[PDB]
RNA sequence: GGGAUACUACCCUAGCUGUGUUGGCUUUCUAACCCGCACCACUUAUCGUGGUGGGAGACAGUGUCAGGCGGGCAGUUUGACUGGGGCGGUCGCCUCCUAAAAGGUAACGGAGGCGCUCAAAGGUUCCCUCAGAAUGGUUGGAAAUCAUUCAUAGAGUGUAAAGGCAUAAGGGAGCUUGACUGCGAGACCUACAAGUCGAGCAGGGUCGAAAGACGGACUUAGUGAUCCGGUGGUUCCGCAUG
RNA sequence: UGCUGGAAGGUUAAGAGGAGUGGUUAGCUUCUGCGAAGCUACGAAUCGAAGCCCCAGUAAACGGCGGCCGUAUAACGGUCC
RNA sequence: UGGGAGUCAGAACAUGGGUGAUAAGGUCCGUGUUCGAAAGGGAAACAGCCCAGACCACCAGCUAAGGUCCCAAAAUAUAUG
RNA sequence: UGAGGGUAGCGGAGAAAUUCCAAUCGAACCUGGAGAUAGCUGGUUCUCUCCGAAAUAGCUUUAGGGCUAGCCUCAAGUGAU
RNA sequence: AAGCAGUAAAUGUGGAGCCGUAGCGAAAGCGAGUCUGAAUAGGGCGUUUAGUAUUUGGUCGUAGACCCGAAACCAGGUGAU
RNA sequence: GGAUCCUGAGUACGACGGAGCACGUGAAAUUCCGUCGGAAUCUGGGAGGACCAUCUCCUAAGGCUAAAUACUCUCUAGUGA
């Protein structure tokens, strides 16, 4: 039948120009207090797949 | 899956959302229109026809990137700042719907 | 040894974050550095 | 088997990965690092940042040229001839 | 003195009467309702039925709701590593040696630290400079304190070991608050997740006359995703519009 | 401990007492509360069955019927528990 | 760059090291090599040792490791001990 | 000891023994779910050519399973890299 | 595409709909620029044509999905000759 | 015109607990379930997926309903890379 999507990583990420996918990172939604500056500047960024996962997953995303 | 290993989708947060009407038109660039002529008004429905759309998706909406080679007018809901600008650089205008 | 986590003066939420200790530091600090809304090193307070 | 008992000492650190990572003669970028180290192993000298951790690195994009420092130490000078 | 009598919630010390009307508690009735409760009989069906009287009695029981018990019952779980399982132990991070002169690397392999701390041990200007040793003398358990001269940083540096260190990063004097916002090419690491160092750029200030120099402690360890929940602000959206 | 029992000293449901109330808004004033008598619904003073502490008892109940110095309650005196 | 995979029990020698008993055809790492996935010759037979890789023929030749009195091809060879 | 009856599987029975309940029982037999499941063993059908490994990390309720990395193959591209 | 002429065909008919032709940004929005915002910087994403429909082959995915094979669980029944 | 009148009561609705409705006594606003309560009757009421203003749609609680669909024990006739 038709294949079906990975809702709750349909929530995770954000498709690019070409076919890339771009990722909200994590180690955030909590304390910072124990952390630094520089951290939570590079951390207020995103970034994106590697190739590797995507071959893990390529299949899951007909649909974006 | 991979064994137990965390999936990168339970690693990675959840975020944003949807503004659920997403309004983007049917857009037309700028040298598409070189196919008219000189003063002809260039509607909707008639670009319709013409093909250079397909159909409405909210509206119409314009850009700048192409060259015009046309003065004349057009009938239309929405403009970019070079849009306008670079329709009456030739002259002709803009009937804002 | 435990944290603080202060409140600008005017800056309006939650950002500044340091050590100190209720034994060596028992009471409200306060001292200058940069906040946003300013271009400039104002002083904020211990809330 | 049978009673083997309580037991200690395999305890060691997931390593790090130090020393240098570029060479003699070669040429560089601006934010690139020159050698991971502790204390001061080597001294950097010409167009050399010095990050927290001793880390080294070249202010600009260039050639190396590591030498003596002291009589008995040693140093960095990147130069950029082009 | 022990609170505390203006008004006084009300008052033991109360009294008294039931008042829109009612039930506080216990009784009496009894229909209600019951009675494996005895006589009359349909039904010679004594079932059931219904009188009879008697019982009890608005009770419980019963329906829901509630909450305490409940191996009586039922379904699951009951980590791994391991010179067989095994008991013991250990399981997450940091230093070294094994490690074989780049880096990297094993062992139920050797030794050691960690689950923090410094508003001053931090930032910034201006000074200091070794313990220790003998030298030796109130002291004296030699020695403390002090003093002569060499001492390798053997001093010591907040937190083990390592490198490193007198540029002092060691110690002081004063200043303070960069233990600053928004960024950064770029580079290392690594399978991924991650993690690590940044020129510098705006900016803007501390100190310093400045020069400038400060994006936390000489480095390294200080618990750990994510979801969830909470909290406040909020270029946002948030339903026919508001 | 379990069983029973108890002063019940007190602490304890489904129970009551009622002072006062969203998002948006007809309500008292056109910078403003009687929450009254209003759509996706509400407060305490206080007590409050079973019980929870407390005290009895409780070994043809379950249980233990021990231990140290001198000693293979297997003796004893110091004996503890 | 992208498409499609299998491999995670490895074994022995030299070598380096640990551990064990300067034990083990042990056990763990490492540097090489072979097998696994590779026949043929040599080591009597002899997965890992020595020599060495086959496309198919062929009653041709040259050599390697190793060998040259008989089984079994080659010297009872020389010269020295 | 007979002839007739009565007990049903979460159950029955039981001078107790996991013992019996149609040659069998720590809860029978028939069907059905149901091609139950199976990281497990076994098995897997004609040919020729060319290339051609691996038995290593690393995380795992994981260790003889898996995942990517590693090392293969194929064709697009690049161009001494 | 459904659907229709058609005939268990084709063909024709059939435009609801799908992809692409601009991207950025959670979003509001903006647009070859966008985001962050302080500029464009800054860098990310861009930016700077060709893709489309049908099919073949490979691979994957959901359906027992290379094949056989458990112990067992559940539901309903049969049985005390 | 509608001025007056009839307009579907234990009903609507609520509390409690249960399901369903893609969606968790839920938002379940919508719809049923059972226990308690418990409405207006237009001059009023219902909704508008937290939700309401304003705005709009309708006017509940009474009943009946072909066609366009489903399967084949059928029967007939026919067809079968």
């Amino acid at each position: 039948p038709k294949m079906k999507t990975h809702r709750g990583a349909a929530k995770r990420v954000k498709r690019t120009a070409s076919g890339q996918l771009k990722r909200s990172r994590a180690f955030t939604s909590h304390l910072f207090a124990n952390k630094s500056t520089k951290q939570k500047r590079q951390l207020r960024k995103a970034r994106l797949v590697s190739k590797s996962d995507m071959k893990r997953v390529k299949q899951l995303l007909a649909y974006k | 899956f991979e064994g137990g290993q965390l999936p990168l989708f339970r690693r990675l947060p959840k975020r944003g959302f949807t503004n659920i009407n997403r309004k983007e038109y049917a857009i037309v660039n700028l040298d598409q229109l070189n196919k008219f002529e000189d003063g002809t008004e260039v509607t909707p429905a008639l670009l319709v026809e013409s093909g250079v759309v397909k159909n409405e998706k909210s509206g119409i909406k314009i850009l700048g990137n192409g060259s015009l080679d046309k003065k004349l007018t057009v009938k239309a809901h929405k403009f970019s700042a070079s849009a306008a600008e670079a329709i009456d650089a030739k002259g002709g205008a803009h009937e804002v719907i | 040894r435990v944290n603080v986590t202060l409140a600008c003066t005017e800056c309006g939420d939650r950002n500044y974050i340091t050590t100190k200790n209720k034994r060596n530091n028992p009471e409200r600090i306060e001292m200058k550095k940069y906040c946003p809304r300013l271009n400039k090193y104002t002083l904020h307070r211990e809330t | 088997k049978k009673g083997v008992s309580s037991t200690k000492n395999g305890r060691d650190s997931e390593s790090k990965r130090l020393g240098a990572k570029r060479a003699d003669g070669q040429f560089v970028t601006g934010g690139s690092i020159l050698y991971r180290q502790r204390g001061t192993k080597i001294y950097p000298g010409e167009n050399v940042g010095r990050g927290g951790d001793d880390t080294l690195f070249a202010k600009i994009d260039g050639v190396v040229k590591f030498e003596r420092k002291g009589r008995d130490k040693k140093q960095v000078s990147v130069y950029a001839v082009a």
